[PDB]
């Protein structure tokens, strides 16, 4: 800020590393995992991250004297070494509320993550967590409906919801696709789903798919008496095409649409979220492309950050991966962002990867969706790990059943209900899971058939 | 603690939550009309004695509100007995119909009363 | 008016106090209760009220000579002392038809009440009544439907209508809210209602509430065979949000919406009133904030003025308080503005607070709504005081019944019908009320249960 | 909340008087001046105010057990006696963020002030102040432009802006009205203004007025080289008429429109505020009808509350009265709400009537407008009291000048500039005001002429 | 209005000729130049003009008893001979404010002049003037601009 | 062909009194007339929108009455809903609601409404499948006298 000009380069460090700073409740806080280049000390790196994601300029400019830049700068207020990693630190940065456009996740990401990742003084950089202050949280709509309202609309209580992705994703005609949908739903699954890739393509145009899927879902609902849904993928090339798709779903009176928020983008996602709220449509969010960004530990953005952003922009469901096939810690990390998606308040907990205490001031929670190579035998585990407020999705786990989709669905619905009943009776799912499943096979031929095929 | 019944508990607006009117009570309600200079008239319905929506769904539109007039309003009627005699003729002819007595206030220029006078068996 | 200029202050008095003035049938007349500062004589105060609510300027301006200001000035044409009050008078002021915008209650209030209340020569000021000339009355739409049409649409005759405010106002989820609505309606009440505070909030967004309330009301209507309604609150922050809410109610085919006319404002209220007329929706008006203005006898505006304004702007129902818990006089004042809301012509009657004879040239009447701490025992009184054309609302009086909402509703419907039958048979409600109620308990367990709980 | 039902009345007190309560930064806090009926102790009154403006019901209802009412109740957390008043106390009440609709001043007032003022246990009630938490402040747009942007658009710096209300309000034809406008503006005033009463009337329809006023203002701007404006009153009977008026102002390319926010209403005001932001129009707000509510010390709402509400809903200017003609204290109270309108942060200060510290998290400030019986001699005082960021309006003080509007304008512009120059040179306006004015008369015949006419 | 029914024709005259009527400031008044057929007396003609431009029916209908037709009827309240014309009179008729749609000249003409000119009892009929009450005048916009604004 | 009525004149009945009845009592008269065998009922030429009976309420109750009479008799029924109004905009609003109700016929006073408005309504009826009943109110002001005016045959061709 201010001047007595005299052009020239100058140095960051003293200006952006403010270890004495007391954060304001209105500040957006970021926890960056910084891997500096050799020779760059930690304080220097932290200061660079702050300067490079806010007001740092490479050479002094006279206009800084027309404002008070201190009021606008990002500040590295804390640094701590990462255990078991040489030259790697967690740097905490505070950003003033005034830097951000209200209600715009697009602007939030552009400001924090738009520039710093390419800074030469850093070898690698990863955003691990963001503390979104409640005054900024209030500028967003959040989920169109959220957990509580969704269960009330669907009249489904006391158990995880169940879905199934139709496969093969490409190749089936709209009608054969709908046939698969009806056979799955009539067996007891609550939802069926379009693959993230299924938008509108040569062998299956979107309108034809939406139309046959509607016929299939209404027929399954009339047969079973339970409310059904099919995630109709509205992801498209332009905002106009996406809206056309959402509008037809509305015309059909169906309950839920879907959007690939990362490939579609936050600007389009927020538009669709607002439309769903205004029209009573549930919105299922698929996280396609997330691993391009969140997989590597040293660079990118951890998924918990992409999950908070989605809760703000808006979605009623969001894919959170399976906790299956991974060790504890990764199990703990998942449970950690699951709390961040569902709860109103989550206290800081480094054992679960939660760097900041986060409050949501009544913004609705998002239902996490467990998907990926799961079948009947993982049921006790999934129920134990996620609890009731989750959607368990079985693609191959349903369409791979030897007797077909309907029995495949029955097997999954019976397996889930057996676990819920057992848990409610006080049985230990963690210890007695396999026994609970086996007992159910005694009276369920469908379940017994499935158990024979898998694991 | 009693639970309000759900089956066969259809109502017919004013006075329908009271025990059915006796001939004396019925005559007293008719005298109320006459004493106020309101014109009595009878209406009957054999099909649906309750409101429904078949022909349209916009606000304020309902089917089943109009029933069919038994003869004409009883202009100049001065005796509750006349009205009750008609209720008898109507019941004689339509023992299967719901019959209600309505009244018109020509000064306020509007229908002003309506109460069920007869319900077919099992209602 | 006119001139021979020469700038300078000058004096009101002679110009605005016109005790010889004969009012025109086109004039808007106002009765102000004036409490002058010590030392200000009555004629001086009355003249100040007239000047200060029309053409009085603090210093002579040359432009007055370009018109005939006499044709535009307000005139204090009569003053009379208030009994039992020292230095307090009723000053009558006449305003020419030409000062007002046609169809605008907003402009009517701005012109009469927009400036005078802050005049230093006055200690306090209260507008008690306005005589709205029929030529101005004809410029307004008035109620979208009114008493006669409402009864015809609903097919309800010969008894007060019955409603119930859902409580707690905040805290219930849209679905539990709708459950309460269905249990209330199925018991015999005609309407259920949103609290004035219930618009759209974190735990219950408006669209979800409208949707569940629709399901509940249709289910209660199908069960009982009687037409039902739920006052869906459309009050919002902007005209656009209010319209969005009214439009969805239209889409649902429901019969009635609600608006807080004072907190929403007259400009928005007139818009909603016109929309309701064009779309066949009944409009229930809640008077939230009225006591901020109409409570004190020495300053503000009496409710009868706010009631006339609403009849012009438009509403089918309007809250008029209970006559219960107050002495005669206050009982007489209420009955007085009730006539002003319902009738086509009301003669001047100072014993009831009616300062001017008022004609409405066939503008529909408004149904008064009695609400506030009432229960089954007040039924004979309410029926006697209000007559058939009223809506009696029981919030705690229904949801507070020991067996629940439905029996709570039955108790109120039976109590009301017992009173109506008795009155029709010639029984004296004023003398035999308690006996009429007790006899009904003999055959109504629901009513007997209620009678045990209250008074 | 919760139950074990058993119907019946019950008592408030313990539930709503929570003297141990620590307020949350997200709570909306209210300071009520409570005058209890004789026999009602203070704790009882405070508890009644809290219960009656939130969850208090007159009889227990079973539905309270479906929620946690504690999370939704208003709480009286502090009470303090009022000095020099018997049986009068200031009761502080906290309301949870969740009770309010985002961006709706209409809902904020309905919730806090919609019901309590009529409670029988109270003799009188006045809302003195509200602490609006920053998380709620962020849900509003605030002023369409605000102080800083307005000066930049108009290119006016270092002195109060000057306006003049055209008089007589009614009676002039649109063309003669415009003639008065041109003569006023060409003399040095920045703005001219429609009276609050001037909307659309028989002798002067709105479109004709807007059109002639446009011709007049453009002619005055071309003549002087300084940017000019005329507050075109858009106040109307319906939202549709108000919008039609704003739209024509946009078509004319003029800079500012006007709205009577209290008579028009908050719902319509927020609509107009949003439109002005989207279309680059400044919005002048007139406070017609305020004294009906804010005048009496024992009942109503203090103007500082109506001023905060306007800053949230939106307005670029707002009438704040003159500090002239009143003793200190009232002078201090005005300066207090002036800070509340202009600044970003105002610390609690009971000597100025500021009951709560208020932050605005960068919501633009509103320009206060001093109006009412002022002329050239009050100039030093007004400049001293309000400072540069204010609009000084002279109706009679301009049109009452002996040589006409233009010289009347010159006199005011010279008087103001003489004071600004003097203050800037270090002269004491409070002590040397009259001397500063007299010296200017030596070289300004226009000013000398005015000084002769007034005081 | 009202009844004790009993169908059948009946006679106008007494019902529509109300020479004692005091007009209301809200009434629309019409001055008709009436040329009756030979044999039709003036009071009879005036009553026909009023009945035929309001509630007169050729045969009694039971629905009249559901309202108060007096509140809706046109009334011939005055008749005066035309000088220099045999069998020609000016009949004054009053119409209640409630018969007209606000702001609709189309409805005003349909109500007053839509039917009477073809009545057989009349040889000829001419509407000379209408007194439009100020309460009805206020329901119209009137000229878009008018004399003063145009100049 | 639309009405499926052949080999006989069609029959209608004008509801009386024209003014005075409330929309609901008006509809009651309509249902009693139609159920007896008449094909149409009709609004008087004067019945547009007035204080005691606003147009929308009348259209709505008349719809309920006509549908009830049609269901009872099995024969198609209609009620000439008068769309005559003060402006083109009001006339169109009325025709549009008749369309929304799915009813078969509307009415217009072509001489008092005027030819410009009549042609607009005629084009709308063709585009929306509505039959149009025309009332000749005011004709005798022009066509009665043999020596001056216009004979009705000219007004009929127009
Ligand atoms: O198609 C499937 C699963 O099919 P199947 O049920 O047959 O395994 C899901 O879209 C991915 O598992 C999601 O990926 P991510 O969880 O990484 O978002
Ligand atoms: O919530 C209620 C009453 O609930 P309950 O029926 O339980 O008393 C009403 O809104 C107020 O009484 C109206 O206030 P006012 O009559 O002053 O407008
Ligand atoms: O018309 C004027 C002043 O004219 P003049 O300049 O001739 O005094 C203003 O609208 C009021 O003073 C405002 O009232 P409030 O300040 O109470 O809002
Ligand atoms: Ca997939
Ligand atoms: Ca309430
Ligand atoms: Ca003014
Ligand atoms: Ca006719």
């Amino acid at each position: 800020a201010s001047v007595g000009f005299k052009a020239g380069v100058k140095d960051y460090k003293l200006t952006y590393y403010t270890p004495e700073y007391e954060t304001l409740d209105t500040d957006i806080l970021a926890a960056f995992r910084v891997s500096p280049q050799p020779g760059v000390p930690p304080e220097e790196a932290g200061a660079a991250v702050a300067a490079e994601s806010s007001t740092g300029t490479w050479t002094t400019v006279w206009t800084d004297g027309l404002t008070n830049l201190d009021r606008y700068k990002g500040r590295c207020y804390h640094i701590e070494p990462v255990a078991g990693e040489e030259n790697q630190y967690i740097c905490y940065v505070a950003y003033p509320l005034d830097l951000f456009e209200e209600g715009s996740v697009t602007n939030m990401f552009t400001s924090i993550v738009g520039n710093v990742f390419g800074f030469k003084a850093l070898r690698a950089l990863r955003l691990e967590d963001l503390r979104i202050p409640v005054a900024y949280v209030k500028t967003f709509q959040g989920p169109p409906h959220g957990i509580q309202v969704e269960r009330d609309k669907l009249n489904k209580y006391g158990r995880p919801l169940l879905g199934c992705t139709i496969k093969p994703k490409l190749g089936l005609s709209a009608k054969n696709y709908g046939r698969a949908v009806y056979e799955c739903l009539r067996g007891g699954l609550d939802f069926t789903k379009d693959d993230e890739n299924v938008n509108s393509q040569p062998f299956m145009r979107w309108r034809d798919r939406f139309l046959f899927c509607a016929e299939a879902l209404y027929k399954a609902q009339a047969e079973t008496g339970e409310i059904k849904g099919h995630y109709l993928n509205a992801t498209a090339g332009t905002c106009e095409d996406m809206m056309k798709r959402a509008v037809f779903a509305r015309e059909l009176g169906v309950p839920i649409v879907m959007h690939d928020y990362l490939t579609g983008g936050f600007t389009a996602n927020t538009t669709l979220s607002h439309y769903c709220r205004d029209n009573g449509l549930l919105l299922h969010i698929h996280r396609a492309m997330h691993a391009v960004i969140d997989r590597q530990k040293n660079h990118g953005m951890h998924f918990r950050v992409l999950a908070k952003a989605l809760r703000l922009s808006g979605g009623d469901h969001i894919h959170s991966g399976t906790v299956v096939g991974k060790l504890e810690g990764e199990r703990d990390i998942t449970l950690g962002f699951v709390d961040l998606l569902r709860d109103d308040y989550t206290e800081k907990d480094r054992s679960r990867g939660i760097y900041f205490t986060q409050s949501w001031v009544s913004t609705p929670g998002v239902l996490p969706v467990a998907s990926g190579g799961i079948h009947v035998w993982h049921m006790p585990a999934l129920t134990e790990i996620f609890g009731d407020d989750s959607v368990l999705q079985f693609g191959g786990g349903t369409l791979g059943h030897p007797w077909g989709n309907a029995p495949g669905a029955v097997a999954n619905r019976v397996a889930l209900e057996a676990c819920v009943q057992a848990r409610n009776e006080g049985r230990d799912l963690a210890r007695e899971g396999n026994t609970i499943i086996r007992e159910a096979t005694k009276w369920s031929p469908e379940l017994a058939a499935a158990c024979e095929v898998w694991k | 603690m009693q639970v309000w019944p759900i089956l066969n508990l259809k109502k017919y607006e004013t006075l329908s939550y009271l025990p059915p009117l006796t001939t004396d009570q019925l005559a007293r309600q008719v005298d109320y009309l006459l004493n106020n200079k309101w014109v009595p008239c009878l209406e009957f319905e054999t099909d649906h004695g309750f409101v429904y929506r078949e022909h349209h769904n916009s606000p304020g539109y309902y089917d089943g509100r109009y029933w069919t007039m038994w003869k004409l309003p009883m202009f100049g009627c001065t005796d509750p007995a006349q009205v009750l005699n008609e209720l008898e003729e109507c019941k004689k002819e339509y023992p299967n119909a719901f019959i209600r007595i309505i009244g018109f206030d020509s000064n306020r220029e509007v229908q002003c009363i309506s109460f069920i006078a007869y319900k077919p068996a099992g209602y």
